[PDB]
């Protein structure tokens, strides 16, 4: 991905 | 309600290799993560193990770190290997994760302080800070223990006001010392006795310094 | 890797001003940022996570903002409990990393130094060793220079320092210099000076002993 280690509950 | 517990031997010499241990009582999306902060510094990351299994490691620590998760006993642990002086700090266990609401969490561990030296351990030496002859000051010199912490009160904690604990410096020798001073009222010099109670706990060493005028 | 650069270094203000704080990414985490408190002795504690969004049970004043590089944190009026070091996070990308900190101090009155010496003791004289310590008690604001001279010479290398965190009653700032000699060096020399300069202090405070006292 673009943002591989954000957390699930992050992000749109 | 999630509560960490964390352990592993904080006391390592040169070369060996560092243990630590994270465990998570009380979630499906979750994020272990270790960080470390050396004394007087900021924080540095160290790894995460995520719920789909990612793995990552911090470059700098040049693939001398290992990983692990234990998912039945949830257990989380960190090796790092051939340690030097330069990983001396506080190494943190971090749970992050989010509840059945997409609210999300980070607590952290209360961190295991490791040193890394090849030091022995040894108790202080207590010298007394003499006041000299409105507001004295007086104090504790502790010197040359290993390794960290020491715990210091003034009179069996009656004396709390203007009392002033250091944080500790490293010598060149490998030994910290550490200086502990409070004000107090001149007028008190002549029939108020001060004691400095010293307690270094690593080498079970426990010392009472009585701190006189000098003359 | 993703290099967090926060700012400002040190945060002076009193109880009831606002407070901004910033990190600036050194390239684009979308809104994967998380601001974390961290007090002396404590672990770090989370406030914000995605840029915006508080961490349950944190208070309201705390506001985050930003999305792509630049980022915000914004306590409106601070309490006396805000004061601390606060670290921002980036979780776009392995490895996850940190801002260097920026510390949130109380503003006060700035209080000059009271500067006490004290000679090596009998005691650790009879080791081989002399160790003179210099103190400097409750000032502000944190900068103060401690400058030893013996028999009136400037020394470098042989002293070691160390400050207080912040007084939780005063809010003042102490520091402990020790200067450490040999007992042979120490006995062929008889003047040991200790010489302070502060914000707060016009010209320098000389404290001194003549060794035989």
């Amino acid at each position: 991905g673009p943002h591989p280690a954000a957390p699930s509950s992050w992000g749109p | 309600q999630v509560q960490l517990q964390q352990w592993g031997a904080g006391l390592l010499k040169p070369s060996e290799t560092l243990s630590l241990t994270c465990a998570v009582y009380g979630f499906s999306d979750y994020y272990w993560n270790w960080i470390r902060q050396p004394p007087g510094k900021g924080l540095e990351w160290i790894g995460e193990i995520n719920h789909n299994g990612n793995t990552n490691s911090n470059p700098s620590l040049k693939s001398r770190v290992t990983l692990s998760l234990d998912t039945s006993k949830n257990q989380f642990s960190l090796k790092l290997r051939s340690v030097t002086a330069a990983d001396t700090a506080v190494y943190y266990c971090a749970f992050g994760y989010s509840d059945y609401e997409y609210n999300w969490f980070d607590p952290w561990g209360q961190g295991t302080l490791v040193t890394v030296s090849s030091a022995s351990t040894k108790g202080p030496s207590v010298f007394p800070l003499a006041p000299s002859s409105g507001t004295a000051a007086l104090g504790c010199l502790v010197k040359d223990y290993f390794p960290e912490p020491v715990t210091v009160s003034w009179n069996s904690g009656a004396l709390t006001s203007g009392v002033h604990t250091f944080p500790a410096v490293l010598q060149s020798s490998g030994l910290y010392s550490l200086s502990s001073v409070v004000t107090v009222p001149s007028s008190s010099l002549g029939t108020q006795t001060y004691i400095c109670n010293v307690n270094h706990k690593p080498s079970n060493t426990k010392v009472d310094k009585r701190v006189e005028p000098k003359s | 890797e993703i290099v967090l650069t926060q700012s400002p270094a040190t945060l002076s203000l009193s109880p009831g001003e606002r407070a901004t704080l910033s990190c600036r990414a050194s390239q684009s985490i979308s809104s994967y940022l998380a601001w974390y408190q961290q007090k002396p002795g404590q672990a770090p504690r989370l406030l914000i996570y995605d840029a915006s969004n508080r961490a349950t049970g944190i208070p309201a004043r705390f506001s985050g903002s930003g999305s792509g590089t630049d980022f915000t944190l914004t306590i409106s009026s601070l309490e006396p409990e805000d004061f601390a070091v606060y670290y921002c996070q980036q979780r776009s990308n392995w490895p996850l990393t940190f801002g260097q900190g920026t510390n949130l101090e109380i503003k006060r009155t700035v209080a000059a130094p009271s500067v006490f010496i004290f000679p090596p003791s009998d005691e650790q004289l009879k080791s081989g060793t002399a160790s003179v310590v210099c103190l400097l008690n409750n000032f502000y604001p944190r900068e103060a220079k401690v400058q030893w001279k013996v028999d009136n010479a400037l020394q470098s290398g042989n002293s070691q320092e160390s400050v207080t965190e912040q007084d939780s009653k005063d809010s003042t700032y102490s520091l402990s210099s020790t200067l450490t000699l040999s007992k042979a060096d120490y006995e062929k020399h008889k003047v040991y000076a200790c010489e302070v300069t502060h914000q707060g202090l016009s010209s320098p405070v000389t404290k001194s002993f003549n060794r035989g006292e």
